[PDB]
């Protein structure tokens, strides 16, 4: 239900999960997720332009191998080569791994200390000292480097993070 | 993507052989402990996948290179290498429990099913 609409709209397509959602340049509103092997272009994960609009991409999202493990997604940048598109996007898994993807190219995997990661945010922290800040259901958390997918600190009990 | 991991293996093995042939006492161990961590990270990335029949002949390759290079630099073995081998074999089985002796019994019957990675198994 949107403000500007005020109506209960149903999603036409039949998905399992909506690992990510949000606004992108040129598109207005978007959901990642799936419907129902080592080729980058296979991907197993439908974009969907919201309001029963186009699937929009089945081309350069993460491989289907990862599709069995990934629990959460967090996009970091969206470029458009032609009608197609190119997203560089972070995932994380039930197997305590944090992965980078560039056009669905698995690059820069790290292995997390703790179990059942929930979410990730991005911390700027000056010039290029960029950290991915990972939460867990276990009420603990990681701050992992960018540049080098490498654990910097891993605190515990952490009622909340901001 | 197998190609990428394969490429990485290739690259780092060649880098290790280069350190083996060329290099000074410090620079040798520098490139070696570089390749070591390359192979660690690769291991962890592949250990992040479920099973993958086509991956195992690589993973086992990788673990073998890892252990060798590990043990070669240590100039000696450890029990982490037993656990490494433990993990590799357990992975082999979890495609298709108790301890190394019964694992190997079940493993080698699992190899008499004829998956073509015996080259690796016999190296293990």
């Amino acid at each position: 239900i949107s403000s500007q609409t005020g109506k209960v709209v149903s999603v036409s397509g039949n998905f399992s999960s909506i690992q990510w959602a949000g606004e992108i340049e040129n598109l207005g509103m978007v959901l990642l997720g799936l419907k129902e092997d080592y080729a980058i272009w296979n991907t197993k994960f439908c974009v969907y332009s919201l309001e029963s609009q186009e699937v929009l991409s089945d081309i350069y999202i993460i491989p289907p191998a990862y599709s069995s493990v990934v629990t959460y997604v967090h996009i970091c940048a969206t470029e458009i080569i032609k009608n197609q598109l190119r997203i560089s996007l972070i995932a994380l898994t039930r197997k305590n791994q944090l992965i980078s993807f560039q056009n669905g190219t698995p690059k820069n995997v790290c292995q997390l200390p703790f179990g059942d990661p929930c979410a990730v945010q991005l911390m700027d922290s000056g010039g290029g000292n960029l950290f991915f800040v990972v939460s867990f259901i276990s009420n603990n958390a990681c701050a992992v480097w960018k540049e080098s997918f490498q654990v910097a600190a891993k605190w515990e009990k952490l009622s909340l993070v901001l | 993507c197998l190609d990428l991991w394969r490429e990485k293996n290739d690259r780092l093995v060649r880098q290790a052989k280069v350190a083996q042939n060329s290099g000074l006492t410090l620079r040798r161990q520098q490139l070696a402990q570089d390749a070591l961590e390359g192979l660690r990270g690769l291991l962890h990335s592949l250990q992040g996948l479920p099973a993958a029949v086509p991956v195992l002949p690589l993973e086992l390759t990788v673990t073998c290179n890892f252990i060798i290079l590990r043990a070669s630099l240590a100039q000696g073995f450890t029990e982490d290498q037993a656990q490494d081998i433990q993990r590799s074999l357990e992975r082999v089985l979890e495609t298709q429990e108790q301890g190394l002796r019964e694992l190997w019994d079940s493993v080698l019957r699992a190899s008499c099913l004829l998956p073509e990675l015996l080259s690796a198994l016999h190296r293990l």
